[PDB]
């Protein structure tokens, strides 16, 4: 994970630097992208922290219950309370599942809006390219770098 | 057998030997409003087109009669300038009637007869426009759709509350809009024979709605079971539990009156319960439930019913047993 | 009379846009009812959006306002049809649907007139597909009136909106929303906005849907397990693959479509560069649409994979908890049914099976991806394909051998860590007696020796992964260099226009990304294999005997 | 905990499992009136512009189709004289629709299709004008701003008057306009369990408004503390003073009904008082004061309260002590 993160951040740096070099005008369209992305990341951060905390606080009691059922076997199978204990475990596992599901759903939502942000940036990067680097800049080699 | 007033609220009794001559065009002016929006739009466009065609015909006739319709240059001025055929005549009629006034065809100061036909055309048009506006506004003001939402459980039950036999029946609202000062007039009909040898074919008697210290009205927010307790003084106190299901003919009607908020009109809902409809010794399922942070009402259990181990006996014999126990 | 037919087409869009505004403004000033063809309707509406973009492109190429207005009007007409269908999904009516049906019929008539007048004499295709799409939406509307109550006899026999996902008390609605929203998770908006206003709680978050409860997953899983038994470690694996089924397959199909579009992008780059060297803005718009579409479908694939994984976790958790009941204490006395061993089972197998079931749809698209990559790069390289083909064929077998040498270390790693955990368990529950007469050095040296063996396994794994990354970078760069040098001066004598160069670099990067990933995938793959072997040996413990 | 009806007067109970198909365009004709004056003006101009543009488009189309739009001299007469482009077509549409009739561009008697489009344009325009006038007048007639002024002190108190425990709660007017025949329906809700094993989730019961010899209504000029005395027959007579503050769940609602003067509609105000809202053993400060030559009412002391050395005990135990003293 650490190495993939480093590779991806260096790729992002390279791409931003290349696009800035090919079209010195793009620095007028980068700050709104950064601002909107920053605000949405800030909004996602608190909800993500809350969902992770709730995930942990529901995941602990399920494993406590598992251990206690495993050790105190004879008593539970003596009372013949097995229906009650299975119902209890069903309750706990359903709560665990919903917590995990909401965490991953928030993850997916942030990813989707980030991909829309990336679509915006690549779109208007290519648009400013096809416009400026052809009409007024008249440069050929920079187009390939920019779009790639 | 025959019912007194139907479940939907409409009346069942059909009148015979009515007199004559009722509704001399005023109740027809209101029966017109009563008709459904499509039929009312149809009759409105019908009236308008009828008047338009009538006056178009008379204008074509007068232009033909003066000779101005005969195409000729000089020795005359047409009473209505630039009129050629029936089409332009109808165009002039719709131009002067609905008050658009194109002015391509001009009525002139040569013929006073055209002046008279115009001076009657305009006033009749204004009068028909005024009635057709007032009537559509009057029709618009009502709200029947808001009125027909009153709901009463299909069958009513009896139970034993506070050691006394009681009548339980559900009412309720179906929209956000409330109903102000809703009162209950609970009545019972029966073919009765007086001790003086007089037989009445149907006898309405008020059975009380048991509320607080007094009051004939209630307050409707959630489905509230109307709670009455039959006592030795009540007229319904004499019947038996095994004879009601099949043979007897007893109609218990409720009349819930109340004024709606937005319109301010006083509507009501009337419903009947027959001898074969009502049943014995049961209990409704609790509707309201403590939800997340509110009260949840489930209308699926509205007409649901559970068995209750309650004694089955007649109200007179039940009162005698209460005197004995 | 071309302009006459253009106007005749403009008319019905205007009619619909004018009737939509009163109702839309009343509606703009919690039971979801769905109709058959809903998803088909939204799919067709997106196809209409695409074809309308193409029509606008044609109108730009030709220019005469009245000649390209029909596209700009059908655009708002289709968006307003979407608004109508949202207003009908939220509250059902028999009349709004007829209001749509009228417009569909009239638009079909106008398109037919256009087609005839064209036949008597690029436009043809765009117009033909338009007519076909209008016709299919008309058939959908006819199906809808055939179903419940457009005019049909008296009472709809209407469904009674679904209580499964509409039951009071539910917060999570993925299955309970519209076609277009599921991809974006638009429903989440409220929730994420709410969370900032008030902290989140378990009573805040809802319950689980009808099709999400662990009871039904356990039910399905046991039914499949029984059917498999009537026909061991392999059997339960077959049962798992069977049970998730169609959802898992769908996740794979979404990923494959996303992959084909992801390859499609670089082709648009090639076209843009070629026109820059010399039908270009269309390339930008189409490229933007393609990128957006790939992102949408990739995220949907990830979501459905996660869904399948969480259901797997729930089902196997409740299955092993039910089986712990019938387990006999004579197994509990043995090391195989150690309590610490069973809790390690639950926790780490939840983890490993979930991670493998998130990464399995990702690898069920690597083969199709690489195949389409090479079939695309042939048409771009030409006779210079041999070098890249030899490179990506020389990559595979050495990678297979490296992965084998990796898995062998990883399995022994797991065995050693599993014994270390039990040594720690029996070390911590007796720290009192341990520190009492200070036997610490012995147990600490034993755990240190176990840690050294585990570290030997880990260092073997790490050296092998380093060699893997070295290869996965060195072979690619050599490939690119060789191919380009070969084309320019070695044989081809056809000057590589920069478009070819950059498109090759793009396709090549797309090919490179999966290879780095598969090395990490093996780490979860052998772990899933080991976890299922352990789970099957745990299920094979001694039963309790019924009287 | 959950409340029955909120302080502002709106209802809190949320309905579930409602049926279907209610408000088939008539309740939408009234929900339109409900929308705020800005939204209603927006939708009115929207409807008008929609119709105008629709008929302008169809007129431009018909002028294009006849060939009269093709600029040519002779061999024809345009169905609408002097029509050149879409701008003049829209001008003709707004000239004939809203009935100004400039007459620079003249519809002729050559094309009956233009006659038909005009004869439908005028009737649809008249119908939409009539509905958009009736609706704005109907909306105008109401007065909600006059309705929402009812005020009840935030918390109600209990005291000892005439040797009996009593309920004191302030009401009042906020404008010069009076309210005719205002009646009080004072009710109490509670989760009750009958002796027959029946548990109701909420139980409305009428607690009387104690006035003169009779009467369910009052007269509102100045803030008048509604005066009720709980006796052994009252349903509220059984509670305790120390258990109401925290644990118990008792909602005491008042429903003040009455018809306003100028409009004649019957409005009402409903408010709730919880167990944690109501307090014990206090007295309101006298509002009215003998001013220079009138009575001055100070609304700053409206919700003010002073301590009173009154005994604190349960109403049942208080009645037992009254039997003992
Ligand atoms: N869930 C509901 N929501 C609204 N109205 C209902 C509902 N159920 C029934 N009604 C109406 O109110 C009346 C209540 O009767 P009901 O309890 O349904 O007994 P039944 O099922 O035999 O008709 C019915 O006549 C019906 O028209
Ligand atoms: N001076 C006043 N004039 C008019 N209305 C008032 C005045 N004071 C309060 N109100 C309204 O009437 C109600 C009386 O409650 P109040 O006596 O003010 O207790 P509190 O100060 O705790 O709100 C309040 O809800 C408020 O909206």
């Amino acid at each position: 994970t650490l190495e993939c993160l480093s590779r991806s951040t260096l790729l992002c740096v390279s791409a931003l630097t290349v696009i800035s070099y090919v079209t010195p005008v793009f620095l007028v369209a980068l700050l709104p992208l950064a601002v909107v992305c920053y605000f949405i990341q800030k909004y996602f951060r608190v909800a993500s922290r809350d969902l992770q905390q709730l995930d942990d606080t529901t995941q602990l009691p399920l494993l406590s219950h598992f251990a206690e059922t495993v050790e105190g076997l004879t008593t539970i199978r003596a009372f013949r309370y097995e229906a009650r204990f299975q119902q209890k475990l069903l309750e706990y596992t359903d709560s665990n599942n919903i917590a995990s599901l909401f965490l991953t759903a928030a993850n997916r939502w942030l990813e989707v809006r980030m991909e829309y942000i990336g679509a915006c940036v690549v779109l208007i990067a290519a648009a400013t390219s096809i416009s400026n680097s052809l009409h007024r800049e008249l440069s050929a080699g920079l187009v390939g770098l920019g779009l790639t | 057998r025959a019912r007194f007033v139907s479940k939907k609220g409409n009346c069942n009794v059909a009148h015979k030997n009515i007199r004559e001559q009722g509704r001399f065009l005023q109740d027809v002016f209101t029966t017109l409003v009563d008709l459904k929006w499509p039929h009312t739009l149809l009759i409105f466009t019908m009236s308008f087109l009828c008047s338009w065609l009538l006056f178009a015909m008379v204008w074509w006739l007068i232009a033909f009669a003066h000779g101005d319709l005969a195409p000729g240059e000089g020795t005359n001025v047409p009473c209505v300038t630039s009129i050629h055929s029936f089409s332009s005549a109808f165009l002039f009629s719709i131009e002067v009637q609905v008050t658009i006034g194109f002015g391509g065809r001009m009525v002139t100061e040569e013929c006073p007869l055209a002046i008279l036909i115009l001076i009657v055309q305009n006033i009749v048009g204004l009068m028909i426009n005024a009635i057709m506006l007032g009537c559509i506004f009057m029709k618009t003001a009502q709200a029947h759709r808001r009125a027909e939402t009153l709901i009463f459980s299909k069958h009513a039950v009896i139970t034993l509350r506070h050691g006394r036999l009681c009548f339980m029946l559900r009412v309720g609202d179906l929209r956000k809009s409330m109903i102000i000062s809703a009162t209950i007039h609970m009545q019972v009909v029966r073919k009765t024979t007086s001790p003086e040898g007089e037989v009445v074919p149907l006898h309405q008697v008020d059975i009380p709605m048991e509320n607080g210290v007094g009051g004939n009205g209630i307050f409707l927010v959630a489905p509230l079971i109307i709670y009455h307790v039959i006592d030795s003084n009540s007229p319904l106190y004499d019947l038996a539990p095994s004879d009601l299901h099949h043979h007897q003919d007893l109609e218990i009607i409720v009349i819930l009156e109340g004024v709606v908020e937005t319109t301010g009109i006083t509507t009501q809902a009337r419903t009947s319960y027959l001898a074969d409809e009502i049943l014995w010794g049961q209990r409704f399922v609790p509707i309201v439930a403590e939800e997340d942070g509110r009260y949840s009402v489930d209308y699926s259990k509205f007409g649901n019913t559970i068995k209750v181990p309650t004694p089955l006996c007649t109200a007179r014999q039940l009162d005698e047993d209460r005197s004995l126990l | 009379n071309g302009c006459f037919v253009d106007a005749l087409n403009v008319v019905p869009h205007v009619f619909l846009l004018f009737i939509t505004f009163p109702i839309l403004f009343i509606g703009w000033g919690s039971t979801w009812l769905h109709f058959p063809g809903h998803n088909l309707r939204w799919i067709l509406t997106f196809i209409l959006l695409f074809v309308l973009v193409c029509e606008i492109a044609e109108g730009i190429l030709s220019d005469h306002l009245h000649l390209y207005m029909p596209a700009g009007m059908a655009f708002m007409a289709a968006i307003t049809s979407v608004v109508y269908y949202h207003n009908i999904e939220t509250s059902n009516f028999p009349k709004l649907l007829i209001a749509l049906l009228i417009y569909w019929t009239l638009a079909f008539i106008t398109k037919t007139i256009k087609f005839v007048k064209f036949y008597d004499h690029l436009r043809f295709c765009l117009t033909g597909l338009l007519v076909i799409l209008y016709g299919m939406l008309l058939l959908v509307e006819v199906n809808v009136i055939r179903v419940r109550r457009y005019i049909f006899f008296k009472t709809p026999r209407e469904v009674k909106p679904p209580e499964d996902l509409q039951d009071l008390g539910v917060r999570f609605l993925q299955p309970f929303v519209n076609l277009l929203s599921k991809g974006t998770y638009w429903w989440m908006n409220a929730f994420i906005k709410t969370a900032h206003k008030k902290p989140i709680d378990l009573r805040a978050i809802g319950k689980l849907p009808i099709a999400m409860r662990a009871l039904t997953n356990y039910q399905r899983l046991c039914v499949a397990f029984d059917a498999q038994a009537r026909k061991g470690a392999r059997a339960i694996w077959r049962a798992l693959c069977h049970a998730f089924g169609r959802r898992l397959i769908l996740s794979s199909t979404f990923r494959i479509l996303a992959d084909l579009l992801g390859f499609a992008g670089p082709l648009c780059i090639f076209g843009i560069v070629d026109h820059l060297g010399k039908n270009a803005y269309v390339l930008a718009v189409l490229l933007f649409l393609a990128l957006l579409l790939q992102r949408t479908f990739l995220q949907a694939s990830y979501y459905v994979a996660i869904e399948t994984g969480i259901n797997l976790r729930g089902a196997i958790q409740t299955k092993i908890y039910n089986k712990i009941m019938h387990l006999s204490t004579s197994n509990l006395s043995m090391g195989e049914m150690t309590a610490g061993q069973i809790c390690n089972l639950v926790a780490i197998d939840t983890n490993q099976l979930m991670w493998f079931f998130f990464l399995c749809p990702n690898l069920w698209a690597m083969p199709v991806q690489i195949i389409v990559g090479v079939i695309l790069l042939y048409y771009i390289l030409g006779v210079s394909a041999l070098i890249g083909a030899a490179v990506i064929i020389l990559l595979a077998p050495v990678q297979y051998f490296v992965a084998t040498k990796l898995s062998q270390a990883q399995r022994s790693t797991l065995e050693h860590s599993n014994e270390r955990l039990k040594q720690t368990n029996e070390m911590l529950r007796g720290m009192k007696l341990l520190k009492l007469y200070a036997w610490e050095s012995i147990f600490c040296s034993r755990v240190e020796v176990t840690r050294r063996k585990e570290m030997t396994s880990l260092r073997a794994f790490a050296v092998y992964t380093s060699i893997s990354i070295f290869m996965n970078t060195a072979i690619p760069i050599a490939a690119v260099l060789i191919t380009f040098v070969g084309h320019v001066s070695f044989f081809k004598e056809s000057d590589l226009s920069p478009s070819v160069a950059f498109a090759s670099l793009s396709l090549f990067h797309i090919l490179v990304t999966p290879l780095f990933l598969l090395s990490s995938v093996v780490r979860s793959t052998v772990k899933a294999l080991v976890s299922v072997q352990k789970l099957s040996e745990f299920l094979s413990s001694a039963e309790i005997r019924e009287e």
